[PDB]
């Protein structure tokens, strides 16, 4: 059972925040990285651009800068799992990442037995930058030297065993020392807080004084009994030079010359230390899971556990040395996994579990107020999924073949819970629709603050005109050139005067009366005409360009008419197409430039610059689409440039080539014109006049419409992110314009191939600067379930808040409750609250009266729409929102479990609509821990059974049960079998008969797994098991009984297995655009992936392909896609990766053909295999 | 009367893992009452396996007839926990309250030996002087099998669980198909009284030990028979013989007050001597889920638990029983301890309560 791999949706979840010099020593950028994905940002002065972004086959544990001696630009270090780690740096020939090196520490000696690591890969850099170091397994502290020929010394390895230094919590580089002295908080004794009593003051840290050309390191200084729950360890810069120990509930500062400074945090550190710790008055949090960085030498900002963000201030004497702390509870903000400081004033908080944020920090012994400038948006981690039908539709795209859908996701965490509405594809909100004959080009004109006057279309003999305002009215009267074809259509002048162009010449003209008309006779018709205000360039089929200048009267009055201006560009090599650029940014150089690229016959193109036509870029071989053009000194049928972002900051270059789409990139670089041109991947598919529309304020967003069998929509804002959207609802789209009107206010018209004519706006509500659009609604509380109602057309939503702990049960005697009495200076435990909310897709809020509240300690282990019989509907079954509770009162007492049947019922009201009604809710003797349905049936995991109930009425009757494993966590039914996951004991494949009411253990997998989530994998006449596992790994598992590779059938086979790198909780299946099901999911960092079942013959293909790529391309970090892809952290493979079958479209048609030559295959069976992947997953 | 319920630490760590990486995504578990429901099993802290250190009593155990108790073992789901005593007696104690569920005459001799294999189809016994007897899940015998005319003291199955390993007091290991009820092969390199048995988890290959002081630990190939080396590891009798499911290490337990690890591929020296005890080492378990903390149980009746990495014991009771502690066995998740001792009794032991003094 072979599949592929896609990822619909990269990850969104960022781990590292960073601030370097990656371009250039000159500028300092923020550099952010989360799990697979880098990316480098710039700041507008607010907002964060995008300056680059590199994806990885591989996970990033840790990530570093340094600046080497050479100091060209800051190399980057960055941990990969087990002990790889790549040095990095940016390339300024070819806007790429550079890898400098490549170490492998992953050897078993160096893991002491141990098959199982639990320590991720720490790098730390030297404040001084003469070395790097890197802990692995805890055990073993690589040294990478720096040079003060190859720029690193040859590392060494310190056991660290060598003190029994054991357990390291920490280590970090201080300042102010002549040898790199790196600190170790470690515990030598290891300790938990239920032994707490038994053993505490365990922490301890170490100084190590690394002298790297003799390769020795003593210890300069020591102590030992730190309190049990040391946490991490901040080097504090000159001049105070010191060392700040966080603890769970204290704080320490330490260092050589003076003896320890401890501050008590809360209450709970008396009887857990002995540690003489003074108390701090105005303050009580904890320090545990918290980030902080210093913004200044004496002053650090702290982002807790709970998202309070504090600044500590240290007080010195005269000669600097910490007396007192002061804190001051600044803000709030998001859940921070990563924090840096930027210029001056400037603050990111990174996170997974939120939005990350930009922050402005103004200053009023000193408090400092926070202000959000920005935000990125993360949809992770995606907790659970639900797949369901918008609410508002066009009706011009109702009844269509395909079904319309939309994902709603349970992101984020506590306070930055949230759903996040998932579409991939554009919808248009057409606000009415003409059916014009004839039109096949259309161009759209503003008449003498920007709005529309005029809407010019073609037809082959003739041209219309429409009058735009609270109507469109046909324009006979106007003086347009209404007869004959129409070529171009555009504004001159900044909006003042309009130009029509026809192949017989141009006319200016200014509203509807004409101002001027120059008859253009070449010796062939004008077919092609581009517009640079106040430069306009005409091109006729024979290959004769001319040039106009839009000259003002030299009396001042602002009379304006065409000037001819003869080019003197001359060539033997035929002009083929052409397009002119307004360079309002910066990067055209050798203030307003103006720019012809061009291409020609013999495959080169060109660059002149105007009006005095000099040529400053040159490429040989255009048509090829070389991943990097450079300047010099297959049909090419279409080319545009364009700027795009912040105020035409970016330069894009749009080509079509012979069903073929080029994305260019301008980066500068380097008489000549100082850019270059890099490739930009993407899978739009042009294969069955101008494809290329720009625009610019259609919904606020600037960018370009791509036209052609599969339409998508090219976005680029205030943030450098290239959006490419999918527009396929209605088809293949042949003329596109923006259209500003009274009753279209920011929006756009489009012709299909049916001949209808679409004036649509674009939905509000979404965010289309975001790798899919997204409406984000934000809960402010944890979202744990999502559940479609088909029947009613609305979401029940489990979520959870935190309140104060206040009493402990005791007893399972009879039921007790102690009331918790401490101090004001206690923290009380976090007890969560669980909820059931109804919410509408229309105005994505809660229904009124239609929320569940489950009592105290009663957790909502599961929530799912089930199927359930009924003898009301024509398929005999109905939908009903399932839930089952389990009552947690501590370990002590028995967890009882509750089930809860509800059904949305529709009540004469908007949102008043529905409304909740409770049609069962009884106690279950034993902790419900999961369920689903099964022919009508509810099967449910209760303790270690499984009970298959059937719904009569009110009441549920048990017709069946099964022992099970340990705990089943996860239920999913196929009709006629059941699946369920245990939390350590893999799947177990059930069967549930009719005929006997018995449920039958059909196989299992004794092997043990941490399964996270299953579903099924559904190919034509097959059937697999597809599980998540805790190692970010998927396998597809099947019941062959006539296999013998289970002992007697009873042993579940596994045939199909991928490391697709992040962990996995949510599936869902749809149909393919046959009888396979594509099994997508949602992972934990924000991302969205799927696997699609593939025919063997095709997958050989596609495999040896695979293995070419993986061996003869350059890969980011130096890593390796085949062994990133493969098992644990046996294997049968069978999956693709999909993510480097895209590099195959990145390379250039040689590139293609030399590596297809290579495989034995044609580029065109090559091209066909992807695109037919790529075509089979369009959906949402 | 007291009773241990692990689904709401199962819970909160199913309700942790959708927004925590790993064990530094966690928050503090403060040492306090009032944390209880903050708790989750040791695969929810796999960087403190201290967590898994049972030193906290809860219940113990006693037959209505009180015998010796020889050997203790949780079923595969950890639903009810079975002793084996020398009555010959099974007795099935509830795995959650630790209330007495059944008991059955399944031996007429001491049971001595008590396994499950890795798929959890079956239950493999044998008692002492006696014969093997295969166990369905239900606890109903399928078949009863002459192995042994002496002393069967411990019995393992191998990976695929098609074939198992018995040594018993001949001074022999015998290995055997399970399919069919035949003697496959012999062992006779050992002097008398074989006191453990196991089978590696992935390897072809069984490791001894016995009462001989000239070859106490032997490793032996199953298919072939042949005695692959010879381990002097102790002087006094090796009382049992365990291999972490990594493949790598063997530990051992033996009557000269000693506990010992070696690695598997380099026997040259002894990779680690855990010492701590007041007498012999009588028992050995291996956490399921740490992989370097184990316990260990003596003729005082004392229990200790090691980690690989340290030195000295980790922690322990020093009067867990009055009598010399015969079995150890982790319950499936790795939160409790049960002991089977002389002293007639077997206990219960969970992880301490954050707070407890």
């Amino acid at each position: 059972m072979y599949a592929v791999y896609k990822q619909a949706h990269p990850p969104t979840g960022l781990e590292f925040s960073m601030y370097c010099n990656f371009f250039n020593n000159s500028e300092r950028n923020l550099v952010v990285a989360g799990t697979s994905q880098l990316y480098v940002y710039r700041l507008n002065r607010e907002k964060l651009e995008l300056a680059a972004s590199f994806s990885f086959f591989g996970n990033v544990m840790s990530m570093a800068s340094v600046q080497l001696a050479g100091a060209k630009r800051d190399a980057l270090l960055l941990s990969f799992k087990d002990a790889k780690l790549s040095v990095v740096e940016y390339d300024p020939g070819t806007h790429d990442l550079k890898t400098l090196s490549l170490h492998y520490f992953e050897e078993p000696e160096l893991r002491d037995g141990f098959v199982q690591n639990v320590h991720t890969p720490r790098v730390r850099v030297d404040p001084d930058g003469r070395c790097a170091a890197m802990l692995v397994y805890g055990t073993r502290l690589v040294v990478l030297p720096f040079r003060r020929r190859s720029s690193f010394l040859p590392s060494y390895i310190i056991d660290v065993r060598a003190e029994k230094l054991l357990n390291i919590i920490d280590l970090q580089f201080l300042h102010g020392y002549y040898e790199p002295t790196l600190l170790i908080l470690f515990e030598p004794n290891q300790t938990w807080p239920g032994r707490v009593a038994v053993r505490q003051d365990t922490c301890s840290i170490v100084a190590i004084s690394l002298n790297i050309t003799q390769k020795v390191h003593p210890v300069i200084w020591s102590l030992t009994s730190l309190p049990f729950d040391c946490t991490q360890a901040l080097a504090v810069p000159k001049p105070i030079g010191g060392v700040v120990v966080f603890a769970v509930n204290s704080l320490l500062y330490l260092n050589q010359s003076v003896p320890p400074y401890g501050v008590a945090l809360n209450s709970l550190t008396t009887g857990t230390t002995a540690f003489p710790l003074r108390t701090q008055e105005g303050v009580r949090i904890t320090l545990d899971c918290a980030q902080a960085t210093f913004i200044s030498y004496d002053k650090m900002v702290i982002s807790l556990k709970g998202g309070e963000i504090y600044v500590l201030t240290l007080i010195t004497d005269g000669m600097r040395s910490v007396r007192a702390f002061h804190f001051d509870k600044a803000a709030a903000s998001v859940l921070t996994t990563s924090m840096v400081t930027m210029e001056p004033g400037y603050l990111f908080l990174g996170s997974r579990l939120g939005n990350s944020l930009l922050l402005k920090y103004t200053e009023k012994l000193a408090t400092y107020s926070f202000e959000v400038c920005d935000s990125i948006l993360n949809i992770g981690p995606c907790a659970n999924a639900a797949v369901g039908e918008p609410a508002f539709l066009s009706e011009e795209f109702q009844n269509s073949p395909e079904p319309d859908l939309e994902i709603v996701v349970c992101s984020g965490h506590g306070k930055n819970g949230a759903l996040s509405v998932l579409q991939k594809s554009i919808r248009p909100q057409v606000v009415t629709t003409f059916e014009l004959p004839g039109c096949y080009d259309m161009w759209t004109v503003i008449a003498p603050g920007r709005r529309h006057g005029f809407l010019i279309l073609s037809r082959e003999d003739s041209t219309m005109i429409l009058q735009t305002g609270q109507e469109i009215m046909e324009l006979d009267t106007s003086g347009f050139a209404t007869q004959g074809p129409t070529v171009f259509a555009g504004n001159i002048g900044d909006n003042r005067y309009i130009v029509q162009v026809s192949p017989l010449g141009i006319r200016l003209l200014e509203g509807v009366n004409q101002l001027h008309f120059i008859p253009v006779d070449l010796g062939a018709p004008i077919v092609q005409c581009a517009v640079a205000d106040p430069y306009v360039v005409i091109m006729s089929a024979e290959g004769h360009v001319t040039m106009f200048l839009l000259k003002s009267d030299s009396y001042g009055g602002r009379h304006h008419r065409l000037a001819l201006h003869k080019p003197p560009l001359h060539h033997q090599s035929k002009v083929i197409t052409l397009c002119l650029y307004r360079d309002l940014s910066g990067m055209f150089t050798t203030e307003p430039t103006h720019w012809c690229l061009l291409v020609r016959e013999n495959g080169t193109m060109e660059i002149y610059q105007l009006p005095d036509w000099r040529l400053v870029f040159l490429v040989k071989n255009f048509p090829v689409g070389q991943r990097v053009l450079v300047d010099s000194s297959p049909l090419v049928k279409e080319v545009l440039l364009v700027a795009l972002g912040s105020r035409q900051s970016r330069p894009y270059l749009l080509v079509h080539v012979d069903q073929e789409l080029l994305i260019y990139e301008a980066f500068p670089h380097d008489g000549n014109l100082k850019v270059r041109f890099k490739k930009v991947p993407h899978n739009i598919n042009f294969r069955e006049v101008a494809r290329f529309r720009y625009f610019e304020d259609i919904y606020g967003y600037s960018g370009v419409f791509i036209c052609g069998p599969s339409p998508h929509w090219l976005l680029v804002t205030g943030r450098g992110a290239l959006r490419l959207h999918p527009m396929a609802i209605d088809g293949p789209v042949d003329s596109f314009a923006p259209f500003h009107n009274v009753n279209c206010p920011r929006g756009f018209l489009y012709f299909n191939r049916q001949g209808e004519l679409r004036i649509s706006v674009l939905p509000a509500y979404l965010s289309y600067d975001a790798p899919w659009p997204v409406r984000k609604i934000p809960l402010r509380c944890t979202a744990h379930y999502v559940a479609y109602h088909v029947e009613s057309k609305v979401y029940a939503v489990a979520t959870s808040t935190n309140t104060p702990c206040a009493r402990i049960p005791r007893m399972t005697e009879e039921k007790e409750f102690e009331t918790i009495e401490r101090d004001e200076r206690y923290i009380h435990p976090q007890q969560e609250a669980f909820s059931i909310q109804l919410i509408s897709p229309v105005s994505w809020e809660a229904i009124p009266n239609a929320r569940i509240e489950l009592q105290e300690w009663e957790h909502v282990t599961c929530m799912k729409t089930v199927s359930l019989r009924s003898e009301e509907t024509v398929s005999g079954l109905k939908g009903y929102v399932a839930a089952g509770t389990c009552l947690m009162q501590g370990e002590e007492v028995t967890c009882r479990g509750r089930i809860l049947i509800m059904d949305v019922i529709e009540v004469v009201p908007p949102l008043t609509k529905n409304k909740f009604k409770v049609l069962y809710e009884k106690e279950q003797k034993g902790p419900v821990t999961a369920l689903c349905h099964c022919n009508g049936h509810l099967v449910s995991a209760i303790g270690q059974k499984i009970f298959l109930w059937s719904l009569r009425a009110s009441e549920l009757t048990g017709m069946a049960f099964i022992d099970t494993q340990l705990y089943i966590h996860q239920m999913i039914s196929v009709k006629n079998f059941i699946l369920a996951a245990d939390v350590m004991k893999s799947i177990s494949l059930l069967r549930y008969q009719e005929e006997s009411k018995t449920l039958s253990l059909v196989s299992r997998d004794a092997k043990p797994l941490e399964v996270y989530s299953v579903d099924f994998m559904v190919d034509n006449a097959q059937l697999g098991f597809l599980v998540s596992d805790r190692d970010r790994n998927l396998m597809v598992y099947m019941y062959l009984p006539e296999a013998k590779e289970s002992f007697g059938g009873m042993r579940l086979l596994r045939r199909a297995d991928f490391h697709v790198g992040a962990h996995v909780n949510t599936f869902w299946r749809t149909p393919c655009r046959e009888n396979k099901h594509i099994t997508w999911f949602a992972t934990l960092d924000g991302g969205i992936g799927l696997l699609l079942p593939m025919q063997e013959k095709t997958y050989r293909r596609l495999l040896m392909l695979q293995n070419a790529l993986t061996t003869m391309l350059p890969h980011h970090a130096g890593l390796n896609p085949r062994a990133f892809r493969m098992l644990h952290v046996n294997a049968v493979r069978n999956v693709l990766d999909g993510e480097l079958l895209n590099r195959y479209l990145y390379l250039s048609t040689m590139e293609r053909s030399e590596l297809a030559k290579k495989i034995g295959t044609t580029p065109d069976i090559i091209l066909d295999d992807l695109l037919e992947t790529d075509r089979v997953t369009a959906h949402f | 009367r007291k009773t241990i319920d692990y689904n709401p630490s199962v819970i909160k760590y199913l309700e942790n893992r959708i927004w925590q990486r790993d064990q530094r995504d966690m928050r503090a578990i403060q040492p306090d009452a009032g944390y209880y429901n903050d708790l989750v099993p040791p695969i929810g802290m796999l960087n403190n396996p201290m967590n898994a250190v049972t030193t906290k009593f809860v219940r113990t155990s006693t037959n209505k007839v009180k015998c010796p108790v020889f050997v203790v073992r949780w079923t595969p789901e950890g639903r009810r926990l079975v002793t084996g005593a020398s009555s010959g007696e099974f007795t099935l104690w509830n795995g959650l309250t630790f209330n007495f569920e059944t008991i059955l005459q399944a031996h007429d001799s001491p049971v001595r030996a008590m396994t499950w294999s890795h798929n959890d189809m079956w239950m493999l016994t044998a008692d002492h002087g006696g014969y093997v007897k295969y166990w369905q899940s239900n606890m109903n015998n399928v078949k009863m099998f002459q192995a042994h005319k002496e002393a069967i003291r411990e019995a393992s199955f191998s990976p695929t669980d098609n074939k198992f390993a018995t040594c018993s007091d001949d001074g022999t290991v015998r290995i055997w198909d399970f399919l069919r009820c035949h003697e496959e092969r012999i062992l006779r390199g050992h002097g008398a009284d074989v006191k453990c048995v196991d089978w590696h988890p992935t390897k072809g290959l069984v490791v001894s030990g016995s009462k001989d002081s000239q070859q106490p630990i032997k490793f032996w190939d199953p298919k072939t028979g042949q005695s692959l080396a010879t381990l002097h590891a102790h002087k006094n009798t090796v009382m049992e013989v365990k291999l972490n499911l990594n493949g790598n290490w063997l530990l051992t337990a033996s009557r000269d007050h000693l506990c010992k690890l070696f690695d598997i591929r380099n026997l040259k020296e002894e990779l680690q001597v855990f010492r701590g005890h007041k007498k012999e080492a009588t028992a050995v378990a291996w956490h399921p889920v740490h992989e370097g903390l184990f316990a260990s149980g003596g003729s005082d009746g004392s229990l200790l638990f090691w980690h690989v990495g340290v030195e000295k014991e980790v922690g322990g009771m020093e009067m867990a029983h009055e009598g010399m502690i015969w079995s150890l066995a982790w319950h499936p998740l790795g939160h409790i301890l049960c002991s089977g001792s002389n002293d007639h009794t077997s206990k219960f032991w969970t992880r301490n309560r954050p707070g407890d003094k």
